[PDB]
């Protein structure tokens, strides 16, 4: 708000404003592809821990 | 003698399905000269010892 001034006359109507801003969402992704072959002939299991 | 279109006369007919599979592979003779052996991973690795 306007800061206070000495009153002298009539009162100066002052105006003030109000301000804006806008954040756009963004989409990402992440992916990997291993064979069939190779995911089922994996007796030891060390590509289980993918997930 | 009721005559009949061509198209018509066509239909009166029965499907026999005989023919299916009349014509084969030669016999399979890999039995008398081979081993099965079932596998479970990238390979399969044999071994024996000696006399």
């Amino acid at each position: 708000f306007p800061t206070l001034k000495e009153w002298v006359g009539k009162r100066t109507i002052q105006q003030m404003e109000a301000h804006g801003y806008s954040i756009a969402n963004k989409t990402f992704e992440g992916t990997v592809g291993i064979s069939r072959d190779d995911f089922e002939d994996d007796n030891l299991g060390i590509y289980a821990p993918i997930f | 003698m009721i005559v009949t279109p061509a198209s018509i006369k066509a239909l009166m007919t029965s499907w026999r399905k005989d023919f299916q599979g009349g014509l084969e592979d030669a016999p399979s003779q890999y039995n008398k000269i081979a081993m099965v052996v079932n596998s479970s991973t990238r390979s399969n690795t044999y071994g024996w010892l000696g006399k």
